[PDB]
């Protein structure tokens, strides 16, 4: 071991536009290059873009991460931007499915 | 060569106050209702009541007096 010396798609990397309240750090993180419209960020229905109705159509390369949450809001959020900062490996990106009780606001869907 | 403008913008947001926080929220709502921006461009005042001050005081700019007056009709 050498020793220690005294002497020494694809995606966008930017800020999240919106931030969803005062206070929140800006972290630098993995971006789409454009905003993804809110029927594309639900699995359940398919849309326009995409008739995938489950994560099996989608065929995502790794493995997903599914969040149980009852409402979704800026602590869901203090969720997501750590896993898509931009020190995190882009290829490890892990798919983020949020199991939500009800259906999140706009202010929500408009910062993720 | 795009990681220096990332670190100017990282120095640049990190040195925002405050202020520049409510303001840009309020902004960003704006533009997302569709309403323009600029107009939305605070208050080192301190006001209170003189009921009745003595007919020495003084009258200072900006003082606005209570009045009642006759009616108009009668
Ligand atoms: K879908
Ligand atoms: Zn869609």
């Amino acid at each position: 071991i050498a020793p220690v010396l005294e002497l020494a798609v694809e995606y966008v990397k930017g800020y999240p536009p919106n931030s969803p309240y005062i206070g929140s750090s800006p972290t630098l993180c993995h971006l789409l290059p454009v905003k993804a419209p809110f029927c594309c960020l639900r699995l359940d229905k398919g849309c326009k873009h995409n008739s995938y109705e489950d994560a099996k159509a989608y065929g995502f390369k790794n493995k997903l991460i599914i969040v149980s949450a009852e409402t979704a809001g800026n602590g869901l959020y203090n969720f997501i931007v750590p896993l898509r900062a931009y020190y995190r490996s882009r290829k490890e990106l892990n798919p983020i499915v949020l199991l939500l009780d009800n259906k999140p606001d706009h202010h929500f869907l408009e910062a993720i | 060569a795009a990681a220096e403008w990332i670190s100017q913008q990282r120095l640049s947001l990190y040195r925002r106050s405050e202020r520049q926080e409510l303001s840009e929220l309020v902004k960003n709502r704006m533009k997302h209702l569709g309403l323009p921006t600029t107009g939305y461009d605070h208050q080192n005042t301190l006001s209170y009541v003189l009921i009745n001050p003595p007919p020495d005081t003084r009258l200072e700019p900006s003082d606005i007096v209570y009045l009642i007056r006759s009616d108009p009709l009668a």
